[PDB]
């Protein structure tokens, strides 16, 4: 049946420019092509029909092009909103079948994430465990690493961390790194430090926090 | 209004079956198709099947082993896809979408996520995340909720009913132990808050229970 | 009025019916077969007009049995009523003629 | 005429798994695949016509797929009586021809 080629199935461009995402066909399909835009954690929304056709309350920024085997959807000044995966899907034969997706990404200014600690909460120290939360928000690029030392000493044991995908508000990445430890070892301990290494910065972003 | 409404999870046991709902509103025709689409996490979307409501009969992907089996309620205007004899292969979330009868979707449900475990349902606990005494305050102040304990995905974290929508961020959860764990953080202006309230919504769709969680300063 | 002119009529509504019906089931029938191009019902409609007037360019044609046989019964439906239509111009053509005389 | 090019030409796969053996066509054949089993000193056996039909006394495990110039044969669940060659044959266009055969190992 019908193989649809997205590639690359990753596009980076800056803020404003030119975004052109490209379908293959395996054969000749008229205009029997659709676009559809997936948002993180969204479902799949249509924003062009029949290879060129606009949609309503689809933004006129967006537009598509290209007819037999080779399609395009463009987007003419990219912006934030606009980060997302991508999906052609064909109707000419059956089955109907997708593209395998082009994520659209966006290279903006280098930004310094915003550091906050968070001690455990009352509610659940009761319930017999501490987590001390620590929040990376708004940095790009989105690599960066994060130390936790308690009482000056590097911890490593129960820190599970957590990373967004690029941020369709302004295009930065965030991250979020927990440490869990029971009420009791949370007790014999008094400073609990959070560190950020990051590209826009020799030194280090610390929080820390004494119980 | 919402054309295609879909239940939010469904928990199943390996070797069990499930049959998973879309309920359509709106204009309906004697031409639209509902078909059933699969996407793994990370990866894209898989066609499985059809239905024509109006006559009954419904077409499969043939590629793939068939677990599906839809039908279509004509008085409830609901199709339903029956999937059985599961596998954590078949995890994901099933999406149905409904087509004129002129090949694109023009409109898809939220999807109903499916999770294939021996595990056991559990509401997740929800916990305040307000500065500490010395976190000193700029111009903005960031809050946030810790959900925990839970199982299985997903939760919908909310901040004052959706009212507050920028400055939001949800990360994704991580599995340890059966279950999971997710923080949401929100950023207001630093002089608006306590002086107006910030709260927390976090349902859990795979046992019915939403709650809600004030964020609110520490002694 | 004259029989002639109401079976006409009579074929051309019940014709509009088969290329309807016939765009219905052409679909209900492709679909499902590894592909089948009859697929979606505004070009099916075309396929059923173009079927009935014979013209069959194809652009597009059944691939499945239950398609043939919903093509075969719009081919017969626009033959006869295309037929009947000559027919009844015939008659008509007969009667004012033997009166010009 | 029609070449039906089968590749792999042996297929390695552990016990109980999923396998699909492939057969690609020099040129566009619609759905006139057929698929044939033949075991060691055996005569050839019809597994599925027309690419994607079930025959009657065949394991359900069997099923095919595929249009235009690309099959697959696939075996959900593999056992040891599968263990043998596999044939597609096509009946588009004067004179049938067969591919060249794929070994299922396990
Ligand atoms: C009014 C004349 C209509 C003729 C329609 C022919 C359809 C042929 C076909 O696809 O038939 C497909 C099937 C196999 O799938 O062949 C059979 O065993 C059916 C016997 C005709
Ligand atoms: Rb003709
Ligand atoms: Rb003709
Ligand atoms: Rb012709
Ligand atoms: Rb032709
Ligand atoms: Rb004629």
């Amino acid at each position: 049946d019908i193989l649809l080629t997205q590639s690359p199935a990753i596009l980076s461009v800056s803020p404003g420019e030119r975004v052109s995402f490209s379908c293959r066909a395996s054969q000749s399909i008229g205009t029997d092509i659709h676009w559809y835009q997936q948002r993180t954690n969204g479902s799949p929304r249509l924003l062009i029909k029949y290879a060129s056709e606009s949609i309503s309350g689809i933004p006129s920024r967006f537009s598509g092009s290209g007819s037999g085997t080779d399609f395009t959807l463009s987007i003419n000044s990219v912006e934030s909103e606009d980060i997302a995966n991508y999906y052609c899907q064909q109707s000419n034969r059956w089955p109907f079948t997708f593209g395998s997706g082009t994520k659209l990404e966006i290279k903006r200014a280098d930004a310094a994430p915003t550091v906050s600690i968070f001690p455990p909460s009352s509610e659940q120290l009761t319930s017999g465990g501490a987590s001390v939360v620590c929040f990376l928000n708004n940095f790009y690029p989105k690599d960066i690493n994060v130390k936790w030392k308690i009482d000056g000493s590097e911890r490593q044991n129960g820190v599970l961390n957590s990373w967004t995908d690029q941020d369709s508000k302004d295009s930065t990445y965030s991250m979020s790194s927990t440490l869990t430890l029971t009420k009791d070892e949370y007790e014999r301990h008094n400073s609990y430090t959070c560190e950020a290494t990051h590209k826009t910065s020799t030194s280090p972003i610390v929080k820390s926090f004494n119980r | 209004q919402v054309q295609l409404q879909q239940p939010g999870a469904e928990l199943v046991k390996p070797g069990a079956s499930v049959k998973l709902s879309c309920k359509a509103s709106g204009y309906t025709f004697t031409s639209d198709w509902i078909h059933w689409v699969k996407q793994r996490p990370g990866h894209g979307l898989e066609w499985i099947g059809e239905i024509i409501p109006s006559y009954g009969r419904a077409n499969y992907n043939e590629k793939i082993q068939k677990k599906a089996t839809l039908t279509a309620d004509k008085s409830s205007s609901t199709a339903f896809m029956q999937l059985s004899s599961l596998t954590s292969e078949d995890s994901a979330v099933y999406y149905c979408a409904r087509e004129r009868g002129d090949g694109y979707f023009a409109v898809w449900g939220a999807g109903t996520t499916v999770t294939v475990s021996s595990a056991k349902t559990t509401p997740p606990s929800v916990y305040p995340l307000a500065p500490g005494s010395a976190a000193q305050t700029n111009s903005m102040v960031t809050l946030g909720c810790l959900v925990k304990g839970y199982f299985p995905e997903p939760v919908t974290v909310t901040w004052n009913s959706g009212s507050l929508s920028s400055g939001v961020h949800t990360f994704p959860a991580v599995l340890q132990s059966d279950l999971y764990t997710l923080s949401s953080s929100v950023t207001v202006p630093s002089s608006s808050w306590p002086s107006e309230t910030v709260t927390c919504n976090v349902a859990h769709p795979a046992s019915s229970t939403k709650v809600d969680k004030k964020i609110v300063p520490r002694d | 009025s004259a029989l002639h002119w109401r079976a006409a009529g009579a074929a051309t509504v019940l014709l509009v019916i088969v290329l309807l019906a016939g765009s219905y089931l052409a679909v209900l029938a492709e679909r499902g077969a590894p592909g089948a191009q009859l697929i979606t019902y505004p070009r099916a409609l075309w396929w059923a007009c173009e079927t009935a007037t014979t013209v069959g360019y194809x652009d597009l044609y059944p691939v499945t049995l239950w398609g043939r046989l919903v093509a075969v019964v719009v081919m017969v439906a626009g033959i006869t009523s295309f037929g009947l239509v000559t027919a009844a111009l015939a008659t008509w053509f007969v009667g004012r003629e033997q009166e010009r005389r």
